[PDB]
C-alpha cells in the first residue's frame, strides 16, 4: 500500500465542466503533494489492518499571507469514540463525534483564552489538561438543513468552548471508515481471525 | 479558496479557462466525477499522456504533430527545459526571419510568371489577329 | 428527471437530438435492451470505442479518419486535453488563413490557363481560314 | 466480484431510439458514479454469499436546488 497510494482526479461530467475539473485537479496537487498526505494514509492503512477503524481530519487553517491550506491528519483510533447508534460502516448516520486529547498548557492558552477557567492535570511538572471535542450533528431552524458544532469541553469541569458551524458549510472534519462491521455493532479488523494461529504459534 | 489563492498556484490559462462568476469557484452537482489512480505529480501525468497522444496520432494524421511538440515540451520535468524551450524559441525566430528576408523574391516570381502567362494570351491572340 | 435536470447532466447534442415532447422523458416499451457490462466511466468507453473504431477503419476508408480526431480527442479524459483542442483550432485557423490568402493567385493562373486555351482556338481558327 | 462490478447500459431496439439511449445513458452516469453505488453492491453480493438474500432499495430524493 506504500508505493500503491492512490490519488483522487476530477474527470467533467459534460464537456463545459472540463474547464472547472483541469482547474481543480491542478488545485488538489497542493493537498496531494503536502508532507502530511503519505504519512496520514499509511497511519490510515495501519490502524484499517491492525483494528478496524481509520479516521482522517482536515482542516483549513491559513497562517498568516493570505494562505489557505487544508492540512490532513490521522487519528489515533482508540482516542476516537462515534456515536452508538450508527451501524454501518463508513459512519455516515452518526449523530456526533468524540475524541480525547491531552493539551499542553500553551497550546491550551492559544486554543482559548484565559478568560475561562481550565481544569488542568499536575502529572509531572507540566499541568496538561484533558479535553474531549464533541463535533455534534444538528438541523438548523432558519435553513432546514444540518450543521456540525464544535464543543470542547472537560468531564467535571464543563464547555471551556462551543461554536456551531465553524466550517461555512456545516461539514464535519472526519472521515471515518469501518473494516468488518459486525453484530453487536463492533470493528472486527485482521486481527481477530489470525490472532489464534499466532497464539498457537 | 478566494481568486487571489486560486491564481497563486495554478497556471494563467487553467484560471482563465474557468473564469469566462463572482470571484469564486462554483461547482454544481452534476459536474465532475471522481476517478481513483495512483499518487503521482502532474506534470510527469502530463508527460505520460502526450507521449502516448503523440505514439497515437503519428499514423492518423501527421500534419497535427509538430504543432504539439512546443505543448509537449512545456510540460516536461527535466533541469534541460530551461533550455530546450530558448532554442525552439531561436530556431521558430530564424525560421520566420528567412521566411521573411526570401519572400520578396518568392512575391516577385510570382508577378513575373503572371505576366509571362498574360503575354502568351496577348502574343496568342496578336497571332490570331494577324 | 425534469428538462432542465436533464440539461444540466448531459451535453447540449445529447439533449438537442431527443427533444427533436412535453418536457419528460418518454420512452416506450419495445425501445431499450439492457446490457451488462463493466462498470467503467463514459469518457474512458467512448475513448476505446474511439480507437478500436480508428483502428478498424484505417485500411478500409482513410479519408474518413481526419475527419474524427478532434471528435475522438473531445472524449479525451487526459489533463492535455484543453491544450491539444485549441492546438487543432490554431493549426486550422492557420491552414484556412493560408488557403484564403493562396486562393487568388490560384483562381488567377486558373482564368489565365482558360484564357491560353481559348487562345489556341482562335490561333488555330484563324490559321485554318487563312 | 469488486473488480468486477457490472453496470448496465441502453441499447436502441429501433434506429431512432439510439438519440434516446445514448442520452439515458448519460443521465445513468448520476446513478453509477455517487458514492453509494459500491457500497450498496458489495453489501448485496456478500449478502447473497453469506446468507440467501440481497435487497436494494432505490429512492428519489429532492434536496433543495430541484436536483
Amino acid at each position: 500500500k506504500i508505493e500503491s497510494i492512490s490519488e483522487i482526479r476530477l474527470s467533467p461530467k459534460q464537456e463545459e465542466d472540463r474547464a472547472l475539473s483541469d482547474l481543480l485537479n491542478s488545485l488538489l496537487q497542493v493537498f496531494i503533494q503536502q508532507e502530511n498526505y503519505d504519512k496520514s494514509m499509511i497511519e490510515r492503512d495501519k490502524n484499517l489492518l491492525i483494528g478496524g477503524l481509520g479516521v482522517i481530519q482536515l482542516w483549513v487553517s491559513q497562517d498568516k499571507d493570505k494562505n489557505v491550506e487544508i492540512e490532513i491528519k490521522a487519528i489515533k483510533p482508540e482516542s476516537f469514540v462515534i456515536d452508538y447508534f450508527s451501524t454501518d460502516k463508513n459512519a455516515l448516520d452518526a449523530r456526533r463525534f468524540h475524541k480525547m486529547l491531552e493539551v499542553s498548557e500553551q497550546e491550551a492558552l492559544l486554543l482559548f483564552g484565559d478568560s475561562v477557567i481550565v481544569n488542568y492535570s499536575n502529572v509531572n511538572h507540566e499541568r496538561i489538561a484533558s479535553v474531549i471535542e464533541s463535533w455534534y450533528k444538528e438541523y438548523n431552524e432558519e435553513t432546514q438543513s444540518y450543521e456540525w458544532n464544535r464543543y470542547l469541553w472537560n468531564r467535571n469541569t464543563g464547555i471551556y468552548k462551543s461554536e456551531k458551524k465553524p466550517f461555512k458549510n456545516g461539514a464535519c472534519p472526519f472521515i471515518v471508515s469501518k473494516l468488518y462491521t459486525d453484530e453487536l455493532n463492533n470493528y472486527y479488523g485482521l486481527f481477530r481471525d489470525i490472532k489464534p494461529m499466532q497464539d498457537f504459534i | 479558496f478566494t481568486k487571489e489563492q486560486v491564481f497563486k498556484i495554478v497556471d494563467k490559462k487553467l484560471g482563465d479557462r474557468y473564469f469566462k462568476d463572482d470571484n469564486k469557484i462554483r461547482p454544481l452537482k452534476f459536474d465532475l466525477i471522481l476517478k481513483s489512480q495512483l499518487k503521482t505529480e502532474s506534470r510527469d501525468e502530463k508527460w505520460y499522456n502526450w507521449n502516448e497522444l503523440l505514439k497515437i496520432l503519428a499514423p492518423i494524421r501527421p500534419d497535427l504533430v509538430p504543432s504539439l511538440v512546443p505543448l509537449m515540451l512545456n510540460d516536461m520535468d527535466s533541469p534541460i527545459t530551461n533550455d530546450v524551450l530558448e532554442a525552439i524559441q531561436n530556431a521558430n525566430a530564424l525560421q520566420q526571419q528567412n521566411a521573411e528576408a526570401n519572400a520578396p523574391y518568392n512575391q516577385q516570381i510570382q508577378a513575373l510568371q503572371i505576366q509571362k502567362l498574360q503575354a502568351e494570351i496577348m502574343e496568342l491572340q496578336a497571332k490570331a489577329h494577324k
